[PDB]
């Protein structure tokens, strides 16, 4: 059989394949045919959390995997080879989940962004249009067949995780700008456009859409069909737009209707040539602003919808909402306007189906936490482990070894379960406390590692009468002695060298 | 779920043989111990045989040269092999292994006419 | 990060430990357990509003009833079992906020009726002994006798008692009379224990409620941060709320140690008061009463 | 032991990331340009200002907690050794005579 | 790293972790022609995705059914490697990058 | 002595960058933009907590 002991292995060979492999196959080298025979064992290698030890000479000479039993789970947490008499914290166990379930509403129109994305004409900026999305799947993969744009700029989310999120309602923008004046579309930004066209709002949420026209939006004699304001008594509100025409006054006398001294009329026309600059180019920008769940959803990506399951540890994907737990049926009188719950940490526990309006209650998955109760090292390999505040009844766990339940190595406390230990009705001095007034040991000879119930101490009772009195006839002279610390070891830490240490970038950059 | 289970005991002559076939519902080759006890009515039990994950293997005084302790490798089972039965081997046979806690069988009654 | 967590690990743990430590110290000086005689006489001084009462399944004296009645408790430690939190009674109070978070609360070590026994062990030995039984064996004395020595302790006669005797045990009954209506009577007479109770809860309510906050990201909820962002964009979101995170959590383990060595002075003053006014008497001016000590 | 373990895990602390790409400041030198290596190195910076700070709040309590230790010991040599003590059980159990 | 798309996850997927420089240039007046250029393809179809430094070159035909494609490219049965279209009145959004 | 010594330490530990281009709010928010003042403005706000 293979020999006990250790013996590292070293590398030598690293090679960039790159392709799937999932099988593989031996060669044999037959002579000729002539008989032969050939032995060779396969194991397979999985996942694992090793602690290996290193003698004075660099060689691995041990090693403690980490998930076998209790004892080697604590030898890793201690970080140690060794472990003293006590009871310690391991690790917790939690229950996984089985399944997956997906709830999206009964969507079956595709959203119209052809009709937006390209229409032979876009509205000036200072009166720009504006199409709602809504009751439609979005698929956002077909919008670079439509225009020739570089890329997409977003904000609160990412362009790639657009076909995912449910949304409540879609807005969609249209206008054309000059070429400069496209990096005042965005959130805090100021200039003639910003705050006298198209304002955005300060906490914006959506995608800017920006590409060239000058093939389309460029005459030779010059394009005067694109105007723009320029005069306006105060700054614009975010997402408000204005059409009204008249004639600017910058003077104290009226201006009466006609266009003379400190009277002017604000909308100018761009003058677009086909042989500007590129600063000077007609763009043309679209807004999509999303709205995020408050509402029942409308709009969202072609996302299958399975059957639902509860009373079981599964993952839930709630219009965008994901997370894991056991769904059940619900008490709660939710109003007609109402489509989620929250609690003291602000996270949702209570959900409507988007298909059937129905309320179901979440709660987390079981779980606890894990003691390990075992002598010395030097005395016993054996341990007891005590699931901590569990009604030993519940017990595909976290921890990769599992318990086996025989007939008497089950006890139940009021501190948890205790699996391995058995129980007596002796009443001993406590030595490895456990819980309200239960204690463990070690046996001389699960048999060994006994549990019982500590001793305050020896019985006695005094006789009392009320003509009786005790005298002492003798005396004994008793030296004991009392151990007090008084004083600790005096350290001094250096700033600079610990932080920084001989570099003077990190130094100037601690100076301040 | 349960561990361990035990097979093979009945009525058999005095002289004759027997097989106890202990089967474990885990890998046995992380027990790193397999032993029999046998009690017989009126006493308490008494090692019979043990077997450890290296191979070595130990009998008790009343044991050697009448019956042996084996196992394999296809199925999680471990084989006692009773030969030349006298009146006293009457008695109650459990099989225990403990791997970092004793689990203990059923056990199985085992009787012999004299 | 770092490991941080052991160091917050460790610290709880020690607390922990310090607490059963406390509790043990004070109240386990003498390790014989001594019993009442059957017959309850001592020259006329009733002793039956201190001592246990047997009736009761709990085994407690009156007065540790309205001790134990007038203390409310938030948690006890005891099985605190998911199937209960799961039960959605429509009701979910803290303890299950608390529970689903990672934060438990473990039970003590010693049980309310071993404390119990060993208030009574001490209470029936410094009764039939006097207080030889905290320096040697325990030397039995008629309790008239004691009071006489108690009396000439403090520099009066013995003869003021044995000639007196009647009306000093009628003084003793109604003053241990009067404490039970005194102590139901004030509302906030036990506000010291009252008060740790308090603390403990509102620094853990506090801490569950930090849970809420953004810290700067832009949402407090991980999974929306992470079906929301790209890969590696979201890293730069996260490291917002662990830091945050930490920083509670560090704050609450320096309130936890600054607490509990008050608390542990508190336990030593306690300890010593029991060793010194309790098992004898003692001439140190205003530490066992107000007046000249006599018995505890 | 807690002193020296405490020293250790201090020294340990050095080894961790804390968020940038390198726990070592020459490798962040060497490899980013003068202007991005900042972003990097008040990582590291804020860790371990994070860690001293931790284990000079943690000397501090230890230190009151031995102060305290201290007084005791000096009390009891006042009164167990330059003279006798009344109290009880405070030098000895039984009745004391000298210490 | 860490992207999403056509080219990411069915024809080239680069790592979480990676340390590298991308060089990408515009090559219009060599990829390009006024027919078409027909010559470089890409792969449309995939049961999975694809693992870091990944390549594929298999070429078969997709089925989108229950019912075996049986080598001919009918219904429910497509060939997953399409071939961009490159001409030079295209917008730069569309123009062959190398 | 000592609450003094506090005392004024606190008050002196405003003066300090942190890391950010001011150590003034009103600068920070007259010479940056408002999308941008916060990436600067929550370095302060760590700090002096
Ligand atoms: C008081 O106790 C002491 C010690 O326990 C007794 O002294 C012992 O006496 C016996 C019998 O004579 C000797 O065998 C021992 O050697 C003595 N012990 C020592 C330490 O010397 C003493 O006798 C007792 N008092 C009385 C009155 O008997
Ligand atoms: C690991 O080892 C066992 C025994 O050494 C292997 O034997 C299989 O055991 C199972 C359980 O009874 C049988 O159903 C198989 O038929 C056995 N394999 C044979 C006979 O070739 C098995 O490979 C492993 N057992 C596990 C992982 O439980
Ligand atoms: C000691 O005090 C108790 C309680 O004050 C006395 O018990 C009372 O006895 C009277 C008459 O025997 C009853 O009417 C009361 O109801 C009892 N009190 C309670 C609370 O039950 C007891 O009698 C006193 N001892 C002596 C010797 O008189
Ligand atoms: C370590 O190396 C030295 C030098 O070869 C050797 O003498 C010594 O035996 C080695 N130690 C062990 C434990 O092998
Ligand atoms: C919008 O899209 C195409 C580009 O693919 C554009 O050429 C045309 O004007 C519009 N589509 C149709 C079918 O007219
Ligand atoms: C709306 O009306 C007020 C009142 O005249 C006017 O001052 C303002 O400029 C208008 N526009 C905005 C964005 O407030
Ligand atoms: C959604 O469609 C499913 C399947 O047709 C149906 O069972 C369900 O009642 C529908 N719900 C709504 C609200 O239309
Ligand atoms: C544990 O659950 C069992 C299951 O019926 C129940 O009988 C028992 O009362 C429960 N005990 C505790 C302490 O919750
Ligand atoms: C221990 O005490 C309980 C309670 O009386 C009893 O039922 C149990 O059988 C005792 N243990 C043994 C081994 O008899
Ligand atoms: C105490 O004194 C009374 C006298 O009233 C007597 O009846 C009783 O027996 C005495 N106690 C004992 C224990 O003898
Ligand atoms: C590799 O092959 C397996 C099985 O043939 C297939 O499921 C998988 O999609 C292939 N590619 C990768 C990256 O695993």
């Amino acid at each position: 059989d293979l020999p006990q002991g250790f013996s590292a292995l070293e590398p030598l060979v690293d090679l960039p394949i790159g392709i799937n492999i999932t099988r593989f196959q031996t060669l044999l080298a037959l002579h000729r045919w002539t008989a032969g025979a050939a032995a060779y064992y396969v194991g397979y290698l999985q996942p694992r959390t090793f602690l290996l030890k290193y003698n004075e000479n660099g060689t691995i000479t041990d090693a403690v995997d980490c998930a076998l039993d209790p004892l080697s789970e604590t030898k890793c947490t201690l970080k140690s080879f060794t472990v003293e008499k006590g009871i310690y914290q391991t690790s917790n166990f939690r229950v996984q989940p089985t399944e997956s379930i997906v709830r999206f509403p009964n969507i079956t129109n595709l959203c119209p962004f052809h009709e937006v994305f390209n229409a032979t004409t876009f509205a000036s900026v200072y009166a720009w249009n504006r199409k709602r999305i809504s009751n439609c799947v979005a698929d956002y993969s077909v919008i670079y067949n439509f225009a020739p744009f570089f890329a997409f700029k977003c904000y609160g989310v990412s362009p790639t995780k657009l076909n995912d999120l449910c949304f409540t309602n879609v807005y969609a923008d249209s206008f054309v700008i000059r070429g400069n004046e496209v990096s005042q579309i965005a959130p805090g930004q100021t200039g003639n456009i910003a705050d006298y066209n198209y304002k955005l709002p300060d906490d914006f949420t959506g995608c800017v859409i920006a590409w060239n026209s000058n093939k389309l939006d460029s005459k030779p004699s010059g394009n005067y069909n694109y105007l723009y304001r320029l005069f306006r008594k105060s700054k614009l509100k975010p997402f408000e737009r204005d059409i009204s025409t008249e004639i600017y006054q910058a003077g104290n006398k009226p201006c009466n209707g006609v266009a003379g001294p400190n009277c002017y009329s604000p909308l100018q026309s761009y003058g677009f040539r086909p042989t500007y600059g590129v600063g000077h180019q007609p763009y043309r920008v679209v807004v999509l602003s999303f709205e995020l769940l408050h509402a029942p959803a409308t709009v969202c990506g072609p996302k299958k919808s399975t059957n639902l399951v509860k009373n079981k540890c599964v993952n839930f994907n709630f219009n965008g909402l994901t997370g894991t737990g056991v769904l059940t049926e619900s008490n709660k009188k939710f109003l007609p306007f109402q489509q989620f719950g929250r609690d003291i940490a602000d996270t949702t526990d209570a959900v409507r189906d988007p298909q059937t309006l129905e309320i179901l209650d979440i709660t987390p998955c079981s779980f606890g936490g894990v003691s390990v109760i075992t002598p010395g090292t030097n005395t016993s390999n054996q341990v007891a482990v005590l699931y901590q505040g569990v009604n030993c009844t519940e017990v595909q766990l976290t921890p990769t070894w599992r318990v086996y339940s025989t007939g008497s190595n089950v006890f139940q406390t009021r501190a948890g379960c205790l699996i391995g230990a058995e129980y007596v009705n002796n009443s001993y001095e406590c030595d490895i406390p456990i819980g309200a007034g239960i204690c463990a040991s070690y046996q001389t000879q699960s048999q060994s590692i006994i549990a019982y119930t500590m001793s305050l101490g020896a019985e006695n009772s005094v006789a009392y009468s009320n003509n009786s009195i005790a005298i002492p006839t003798n005396f004994t002279i008793s030296v004991t002695t009392e151990i007090l610390p008084v004083s600790m070891t005096k350290t001094s830490v250096d700033c600079t060298m610990y932080i920084c240490g001989d570099s003077t970038e990190c130094s100037n950059l601690l100076l301040q | 779920q349960v561990q361990l289970q035990e097979s093979g005991g009945g009525l058999v002559q005095a002289g004759g043989s027997l097989r106890l076939s202990c089967a474990a519902s885990e890998s046995i080759f992380r027990m790193e111990l397999m032993e029999w006890y046998h009690q017989a009515p009126g006493k308490q039990r008494e090692l019979v045989a043990t077997i450890n994950r290296c191979g070595s293997t130990n009998y008790s005084d009343s044991v050697k040269g009448r019956f042996i302790i084996s196992s394999d490798n296809a199925k999680n089972s471990v084989y006692l092999q009773m030969n030349s039965l006298k009146d006293e081997d009457t008695a109650v046979y459990s099989c225990h292994a403990r791997t970092w806690t004793s689990y203990w069988g059923r056990g199985t009654q085992v009787t012999v006419s004299s | 990060y770092g490991s941080f967590c052991t160091q917050l690990k460790r610290a709880l743990t020690g607390i922990a430990v310090e607490q059963d430590k406390n509790t043990q110290e004070v109240f386990a000086q003498v390790k014989q357990i001594y019993k009442t005689p059957p017959i309850k006489y001592f020259g006329g001084f009733n002793f039956s509003q201190i001592l246990p009462d047997p009736s009761k399944p709990s085994k407690r004296s009156p007065i540790e009833d309205l001790l134990f009645n007038k203390v409310t408790l938030a948690d006890a430690g005891f099985i605190k079992q998911y199937g209960d939190c799961l039960g959605d009674i429509a009701a979910r109070d803290l303890i299950c906020a608390q529970k689903f978070n990672g934060l438990t609360v473990l039970p003590p070590l010693l049980t309310d009726e071993m404390i119990a026994q060993y208030t009574s062990a001490l209470l029936a030995g410094t009764i039939t002994s006097g207080w030889t039984f905290g320096a040697g064996p325990a030397l039995q004395i008629p309790f008239p006798m004691q009071m006489a020595y108690r009396f000439n302790g403090i520099g009066v006669t013995q003869n003021v008692l044995y000639e007196n005797q009647k009306l000093i045990a009628n003084q003793f009954n109604s003053a241990i009379g009067k404490i039970q209506d005194s102590l139901s009577s004030t509302p906030s007479a036990l506000g010291k224990l009252q008060d740790v109770v308090n603390h403990n809860a509102q620094a853990l309510n506090t801490l569950v409620k930090q849970l809420s906050s953004k810290f700067g990201a832009i949402s407090s909820v991980l999974n929306d941060i992470l079906s929301r962002l790209d890969p590696p964009e979201a890293e730069v979101q996260i490291d917002r709320l662990i830091t945050g995170r930490l920083q509670s959590l560090q704050t609450y383990v320096t309130q936890q140690l600054i607490r509990a060595a008050e608390i542990r002075a508190s336990a030593n003053l306690a300890a010593t008061k029991m060793s010194e006014c309790v098992l004898g008497q003692s001439k140190r001016v205003d530490f066992c009463g107000k007046g000249y000590h006599l018995m505890s």
